[PDB]
RNA sequence: AGGACCGAACCGACUAAUGUUGAAAAAUUAGCGGAUGACUUGUGGCUGGGGGUGAAAGGCCAAUCAAACCGGGAGAUAGCU
RNA sequence: ACACAGGUGGUCAGGUAGAGAAUACCAAGGCGCUUGAGAGAACUCGGGUGAAGGAACUAGGCAAAAUGGUGCCGUAACUUC
RNA sequence: AAUUCCUUGUCGGGUAAGUUCCGACCUGCACGAAUGGCGUAAUGAUGGCCAGGCUGUCUCCACCCGAGACUCAGUGAAAU
RNA sequence: CGAUGUCGGCUCAUCACAUCCUGGGGCUGAAGUAGGUCCCAAGGGUAUGGCUGUUCGCCAUUUAAAGUGGUACGCGAGCUGGGUUUAGAACGUCGUGAGACAGUUCGGUCCCUAUCUGCCGUGGGCGCUGGAGAACUGAGGGGGGCUGCUCCUAGUACGAGAGGACCGGAGUGGACGCAUCACUGGUGUUCGGGUUGUCAUGCCAAUGGCACUGCCCGGUAGCUAAAUGCGGAAGAGAUAAGUGCUGAAAGCAUCUAAGCACGAAACUUGCCCCGAGAUGAGUUCUCCCUGACCCUUUAAGGGUCCUGAAGGAACGUUGAAGACGACGACGUUGAUAGGCCGGGUGUGUAAGCGCAGCGAUGCGUUGAGCUAACCGGUACUAAUGAACCGUGAGGCUUAACCU
């Protein structure tokens, strides 16, 4: 698959920041509303990262004014404009799906700081 | 329907296969040539040859890592003391299969699997 | 028009500029080179026979090698044949490239599908399973009844029963061609085409409107 | 589930038309020992492709 | 992926608190409701002096699902809990005046424009 | 204390699945009821065929029960096959 | 009837965890069940997991899933207390 | 009503919708007082109905682990 | 009657048309919208639930519609066993009673390893007239045909207004089918980790066995669906009902008698698949074989020697092919499988050692170690030289050419 490997890496964006699950992340996303092309922000804990080159996703979980939301993002989509890491987070797993069962003080991730 | 799956099942469950290859790898390291069935030889390659390559690099973590697999201490003496420095330049291909007929008891296609030196 | 013989390289996606992922299948289409031209005056129908790829010298037989040697062409991995469309003209030894699809806008892709072996009627024919409990005695995935009673006292032809699913010619129609890349010899079509990776495809222009 | 007329010996042999065993079909001759063996197998003396192996 | 017998939460303040889906409208043998699809519901629980009382049968539109919606780039948006807004039965455009929680960009249509005029996110 | 409670041995047999030319002429597996009592069990004894015994089902009386098994009357009789 | 997955009374009863003769892993001791080798289709049997939904199944929640310990708090109608 | 034919009686409760269920009425075809009447706490591998939880029961099946099934060697039935 | 299992449910159908929807059309007490009624039409489509054993029915909410029948009231060697209709028991009633009631109620064993036909798949033999390798045409056969809603045309036509089109076009759904794994997920007892009890490796540390994979948490490839692509068409021909044009018999009239034109999801094609056993066994291209000598009851006869081609088969390494055969790839002038190397992925920062802490533990080396089926390479191992099958120019007659 040098054809496919050569063909996908022509599309991979270069400046994707290094983040790992547990991190609070603001993701700025192009949202189109008719003619105006707005850019809105989705901040939450990374609970899952799939690395597959171009087909790399990451799931961000927010508790939005009420109930909880999980956006899975394709990392190399042109929709996903910015990824910035707000708070670096210290966890032990690789997929943090237990946080789907926890709210508030139980869903509280220590900071990494190294 | 199996498409691209690897690994014979050998009419055993997973723990009996694991145990069986642990014994049979121990026997091939011990005696340097054993007679088994042809499928059990062909799976014994994929169990035995990784122990030789682990033995090509002697350290406490590889002795313990080759004692988790194989579970015998004489075996991880011959690996790391004899076989690992024996091959040492041989990149894969530590063992050959030689087909040798059929059993009498059940007409199974036997094969002698042996290490690839045995220059003694 | 005619088609070209490809090879299923696999699947990827193509992010558009406005952020719409398109699932594409990559089909490497090398130089299909014409080995025979067929006319009404000798065969009753106008069609070209093309070959593609390359074969080992010791693996091509003497009949086959004599055929490609007459054509004045390197032996490929197979011979295929395309029916011609009344104003088209090809010569023997002419090479045909993916550039032919630089206008076509939508194609039909024909391959052999993945062989699923002896399949039961729930996989094969989408029969619905009977109860998994509530008394049911050894008949969960079985086909049920297969016909009527004394009248007819036969099972009709083409009753849906279990047997070999997969591994047969299927054509997927009207796939949007996303890119034609004459440099790398590639054709990116939108969607899944039949076959495992590396299988030989046949990409023609779409006959539907 | 069981037959309704006894099948003949005709139909019986017709069914057994395929039960025939195929011969070996020719077994190959060793390079050094010059003795016969199945192909791709070792000989009774324990040679294979002209070199000595097992030796029991 | 809301089907019959499914208990949905209520996103507006119409008075209902917990509803059950009784049909997925919009086709024959249609199985699932979804992103912004209309269902028929019955009200299984209400607050004591809301506009809708217990055991009423009316329409609703699904605004959030646990299964989620897929965007055209491949990105999904799953919520935690299925939710609907109770539309009026005859001529739609819903009962309640507030809308709680987020909604999605796939109620961006004519009718549900009302629902996304409210609805603090998305 | 208890025809007490939970629960093994022990006695049983409510459900399901398998088995149904069985591994088995009534079982196996997973759950199930009783489990100091009107309990359960060993060894011996007693009751016998229009008779026994029966917390009663026409149940049980040696894989047999609206009248055991064996032998005899007996080659019953059979306007029926 | 079988070298039969059944039946058969008493006696001895170690370790660790455990209330325990339950249960798990072990000791003494005894076994691997008298057809094997492959392959890894449908289908059947015994099991594991399952998106969203959660009895819509169905004669019927049959089956499965769930619950499950010890201590403490707390506990309604009704009652022969 | 373990009793009611007509009958899914009529009204009410539960349900989006209830021939079943609960309450009531009484025109009891064909209840009824030790072949007991009516109540009845506790009990029941008892019958019927409802709800919470729970789930592959199901929507609609998918994959996996094992034992057969399939191939090879040995033995080698049966009903008909 | 030396047994033809009988309701209902499930699974799986299949035909008829007296058509429920969709399609065409005539009359209308048809303005439009919506209808009523009748002719044509069988392509495809033609609910989910409450109650009840129920078919039915009533109800709730859908739908374009929820057709009517035949098929042993289709389907129990396909499933169930709720009902009816065994043996237990009770109620009401009948009988003095044993009992009895298609009155009611509770409980209650559904066997079969397929020989033949049929059907779904899949091979072996032989034929097709020398052998062999491929590519084909296509007789014929099968699959597929469903449809909503929104928008424009146009708030035009019609109508007093309310309301509201025909014909034509664009979009987007439902149900169904095919493919596929890029995405989202499921699984992933073959990968990594956490952790309980216990046993062992002398012991600490580290590991391993067993407890449903011990219980769990993630997860590669593959398979998959709830995932994502695509499909049902346009068009042509011959028509049904129907509408006509010209036109007599019948100096008018008249769609028909001569002649001519329209006309539907039905019909034949168009689309997809199988397909030369299509014994009517076809076509095209290519490849190979260019020896002698006897015998006779002189035939497309038999035999001996020499030759053994093209190719196939066997064997081996095997495969996104597979029950087995089959099919595909490769066999050393070689990446076919395993190993190995690099990468990726997954898990989540190994062991050892050092430091902090009384200790459990924490931190550093360290995103470490280990990584299955993945990807790119590499002859290290195994794919052996050969043998085997297959022959030696391919009948007769007639015709046209031998330029």
């Amino acid at each position: 698959s040098n054809i496919i490997k050569q063909l996908e890496q022509e599309q991979m964006k270069q400046d994707v920041p290094s983040f790992r699950p547990g991190d609070t992340v603001e993701v700025k996303v192009w949202v189109v509303e008719g003619s105006k092309k707005r850019l809105q922000a989705f901040e939450g804990v990374v609970i899952a990262i799939r690395n597959r080159g171009l087909h790399s996703a990451f799931t961000v979980r927010k508790i939005s004014n009420g109930e909880g939301v999980e956006r899975v993002f394709q990392t190399h989509s042109p929709v996903v404009d910015s990824i910035s890491v707000k708070r670096r987070g210290a966890v032990r797993k690789a997929k943090l799906y237990y946080l789907r069962e926890r709210t508030g003080k139980a869903a509280r991730i220590k900071e990494r700081l190294n | 329907m199996r498409h691209r799956k690897s690994g014979r099942q050998l009419n055993r469950n997973s723990s009996h296969r694991q145990a069986m290859f642990r014994n049979m790898a121990g026997s091939l390291v011990r005696h340097e040539i054993i007679k088994t069935t042809l499928p059990k030889a062909k799976e014994l390659r994929r169990v035995v040859e990784p122990l030789i390559t682990l033995a090509k690099t002697d350290s406490v973590a590889n002795r313990r890592l080759a004692f988790a697999r194989t579970r015998d201490n004489e075996i991880v003496a011959k690996l790391f003391n004899e076989l690992g420095p024996r091959f040492a330049s041989r990149a894969g291909g530590y063992t050959r299969i030689l087909k040798c007929g059929f059993r009498a008891g059940d007409n199974a296609p036997m094969a002698y699997i042996e290490l690839v030196d045995r220059s003694e | 028009m005619i088609g070209l013989v490809g090879k299923k390289v696999g699947m990827t996606r193509i992010f558009t500029e406005d952020g719409v992922s398109i699932p594409v299948t990559v089909i490497e289409v090398e130089a299909n080179r014409v080995t025979q031209v067929k006319d009404l005056a000798n065969d009753g129908y106008r069609a070209i026979q093309v070959t593609t790829g390359a074969k080992k010298a010791n693996r091509v037989t003497k009949p086959e090698a004599g055929h490609f040697a007459k054509a004045g062409v390197e032996a490929g991995r197979g011979l295929w044949e395309f029916r011609l469309a009344e104003g088209e003209e090809f010569t023997v030894g002419q090479s045909i490239s993916v550039e032919l699809f630089a206008d076509v806008k939508k194609v039909d892709v024909t391959g052999t599908s993945k062989g699923k072996g002896f399949a039961g009627t729930v996989k094969r024919w989408n029969f619905r399973t009977q109860d998994a409990t509530h008394g049911n005695s050894l008949s969960h995935r079985v086909p049920g009844s297969i016909g009527q009673n004394q009248t007819p006292g036969k099972v009709f032809k083409g009753k849906k029963m279990a047997g070999q699913m997969g591994n047969e010619r299927v054509t997927v129609q009207s796939l949007d061609v996303v890119r034609v890349d004459a440099e790398r010899n590639l054709l990116l079509v939108k969607g899944a085409v039949p076959g495992a990776t590396g299988s030989d495809l046949i990409v023609k222009p779409a006959v539907k409107a | 589930a069981v037959q309704q007329n006894k099948p003949t010996r005709s139909k019986r042999g017709m069914r057994r038309s395929h039960d025939a065993l195929t011969a070996v079909t020719s077994l190959s001759v060793d390079k050094t020992s010059g003795e016969k063996h199945l192909r791709h197998h070792i000989t009774a003396d324990g040679y294979y492709r002209g070199r000595k192996v097992i030796a029991k | 992926m809301i089907q019959e017998q499914t208990m949905l939460n209520v996103a507006d303040n119409s008075g209902a608190r917990r509803v059950m889906c009784i049909k997925v409208l919009g086709g024959s043998h249609r199985r699932y409701a979804g992103v912004g699809d209309i269902i028929k519901i019955t009200i299984k629980e209400a607050i004591p002096r809301g506009k809708v009382k217990k055991g009423d049968v009316l329409k609703a539109v699904v605004v959030r699902t646990k299964k989620g919606v897929r965007r055209p780039d491949g990105s999904v948006i799953r919520f935690d809990g299925n939710a609907c807004v109770l539309l009026n039965n005859n001529s739609e455009q819903p009962i309640g005046t507030r809308i709680f929680g987020p909604v999605t960009r796939e109620l961006r249509s004519e009718k549900f424009m009302k629902i996304i005029s409210l609805a603090p996110e998305v």
